[PDB]
């Protein structure tokens, strides 16, 4: 929460390999074409710090977005309006979890394994930054959700006594980004001779969108998460895994 | 006999000049202990501005063609890992060439029998005769003395008695095992302390020299341990480091399992 930013914040201006340095040239070739994203390999942060992977692998979902906005107050030193958040794309190859085998240890971890795409969507909108007023005070606000853990997690409040939710959301004046909803199926060489394939559903970000082809080989990097919608059971809930960063082959 | 400093001289007044090849050196292709020994034996002749050649060798019949074919300017030879057990003058067929021999020959071995003909009788074939392999054993020295030399029955078969006895002496040397005493990128670092060209990389040159010969091979490693345990605190930039800079190789001792 706090100064966690600045121990990122000097990961960035001063990792260096031997004579040409990565992270301030990738951020800046990343601008001029307007692409807006960042490659961090996943490698490379335990050569220069442990304990900093070390909250990384515990508790990722609240860290994360906490290195996008150390990515954003960097990139005001190099182009000096509306720079938006980055987003962060990370790449590993420690050791490949079989489709098969996901138990309930692994909720919230980062984890890697691999499969055939079956199907996609259609793209959506989620909403980053809006803007609120109310019907009888007329008293605006901002709420600017970055977090991201499908339903509702950050919703409108109760008071700014009013009436029960008085909040209205204004759509004149806001952001919004892309979801895509793929799915995804296990390898048939580990094979289920009494079983069916299972399968997966996953979600992408606004840089991973219509990157992939049904019917292709890939690998895949993400946070074993949970939702709880009832579109069969008491207390059950449903799993998927939050995408960020795949890691295609060459499509062939 | 021979130390270093005296023979490293006589290799630089007869090979700084104009032409190319003046020395020629030769390295097993096996000896993990023959490639760092020859690694740093490039960084000696690169500050002193010697020309080269770094020819592999394979087997014992590619050293005759080798040899054997390309004889110009040889003002140096130097052989490294091969040489130890083999005579010299027997199988390459060198007679003499004109003191001020035209071509010296410097061998580097690791093996246990000496091969009392190319030790003795050194007349173009430079040895490495310091008393490390050597451990200066005298009773093998006066049986080849007392050999090479060729009432008078009673003497001569007291000399063919002689004669007897000795031989059975050179059959008790000349009927052992090859095994290795000292490392070779152990010696040649101890030429290399007496230069006065001791870096951080030419010690990393050792520790990759002497560790080929500790997990299969006999075990001298205990006793070359103490040498370099005390190499590695002198050469030490402070006590207490910076906290990882990107620069700054630290070599250091740990504790570092099997």
């Amino acid at each position: 929460n706090t100064e966690i930013i600045k121990s990122f914040k000097n990961f960035i201006l001063e990792f260096r390999l031997d004579s040409q340095f990565i992270y301030r040239d990738q951020l800046r070739n990343n601008i001029l074409v307007k692409n807006y994203s960042l490659t961090v390999n996943m490698e490379h942060l335990i050569g220069y710090n442990e304990d900093i992977y070390k909250k990384l692998s515990d508790e990722p979902s609240d860290i994360i977005p906490l290195f996008e906005t150390a990515i954003t107050q960097v990139a005001k030193r190099i182009s000096i309006n509306s720079l938006p958040t980055f987003q962060l794309i990370l790449n590993s190859n420690a050791n490949q979890i079989p489709l098969r085998d996901l138990d309930s240890e692994h909720v919230s971890k980062i984890v890697r394994l691999s499969g055939i795409i079956i199907s996609t969507s259609v793209l959506s909108s989620r909403a980053t930054y809006l803007s609120i007023m109310c019907r009888n005070c007329r008293h605006t606000t901002s709420i600017t959700i970055n977090n991201f853990n499908t339903g509702n997690t950050v919703s409108l409040p109760r008071s700014c006594n009013c009436g029960p939710d008085p909040y209205i959301i204004i759509h004149e004046s806001s952001k919004f980004i892309d979801q895509q909803f793929l799915k995804l199926q296990e390898i048939p060489e580990l094979v289920p001779v009494g079983e069916m394939p299972r399968n997966l559903t996953m979600t992408c970000d606004r840089y991973l969108t219509n990157k992939v082809i049904p019917g292709t080989r890939v690998t895949i990097v993400g946070i074993y998460s949970i939702y709880n919608s009832k579109n069969s059971g008491v207390a059950i809930r449903t799993p998927y895994i939050k995408i960020l960063g795949i890691q295609s082959d060459v499509e062939t | 006999i021979s130390q270093f400093s005296e023979a490293y001289n006589k290799i630089l007044r007869n090979s700084s000049s104009h032409s190319s090849c003046q020395l020629v050196i030769f390295v097993s292709c096996l000896n993990i202990d023959a490639l760092c020994a020859t690694k740093m034996l490039s960084l000696l002749f690169k500050k002193q501005l010697v020309q080269s050649q770094i020819v592999p060798i394979f087997g014992y019949s590619e050293l005759r063609r080798h040899y054997s074919q390309l004889d110009d300017n040889i003002n140096s030879l130097l052989l490294v890992g091969f040489g130890g057990v083999i005579d010299l003058e027997a199988f390459l067929e060198i007679d003499p060439q004109e003191q001020s021999f035209r071509r010296d020959i410097y061998v580097l071995d690791a093996h246990r029998p000496w091969n009392l003909d190319n030790i003795f009788g050194s007349q173009i074939i430079q040895c490495f005769d310091d008393g490390t392999v050597d451990d200066t054993l005298g009773e093998q020295k006066e049986a080849y003395y007392k050999l090479l030399e060729l009432n008078d029955l009673s003497k001569r078969k007291q000399r063919k008695k002689q004669i007897h006895e000795y031989e059975g002496v050179l059959e008790e040397y000349y009927s052992q095992g090859t095994t290795v005493v000292n490392s070779i990128s152990a010696q040649i670092y101890s030429l290399l302390s007496a230069i006065g060209e001791t870096n951080l990389s030419n010690l990393w040159l050792n520790i990759l020299g002497t560790t080929s010969l500790d997990i299969a091979y006999a075990q001298v490693y205990n006793r070359l341990y103490p040498l370099l345990q005390d190499e590695v605190k002198r050469l030490t930039p402070s006590s207490r480091n910076s906290v990882k800079t990107p620069d700054t190789l630290t070599l250091n001792i740990q504790p570092d399992y099997y």
